[PDB]
């Protein structure tokens, strides 16, 4: 977000459509690094249970 | 003899060393090794906390 915000006040407004699109579709590739990250499961231990 | 010298290594070796490390140096300032609860990481931790909240700063000032 700082450097897609930096190029706007720079003036360059180069985003919108066309441009945009990089920044959108690289910002779920982020999100999916985190979820593959926090992969696995089916532990269910927790404090309401115990 | 062997151990001596800069010969190779891997990547198990590095952690186990690690964890000697801390056992040793535990055992210099509370003189028992049960180690029920680990301090000298959580002391650790908190400075490199520390240090990363200072730097998120110093980059914000630069944004702006």
């Amino acid at each position: 977000g700082g450097m897609v915000a930096m190029v706007f006040a720079s003036g360059s407004h180069v985003f919108g459509g066309i441009g945009s699109i990089f920044p959108l579709f690289m910002m779920v590739g982020i999100m999916m690094m985190m979820f593959r990250g926090m992969g696995g499961g089916q532990q269910q231990m927790s404090r309401p249970k115990l | 003899g062997s151990g001596y010298g800069l010969g190779l290594s891997t990547r198990t070796q590095v952690t186990g060393y690690q964890f000697l490390a801390r056992r040793t140096a535990m055992a210099l300032t509370r003189w028992r090794v049960r180690m029920e609860i680990e301090p000298g990481r959580r002391q650790t931790l908190a400075v490199v906390a520390s240090v990363s909240a200072a730097l998120v700063i110093c980059l914000g000032a630069l944004l702006w």
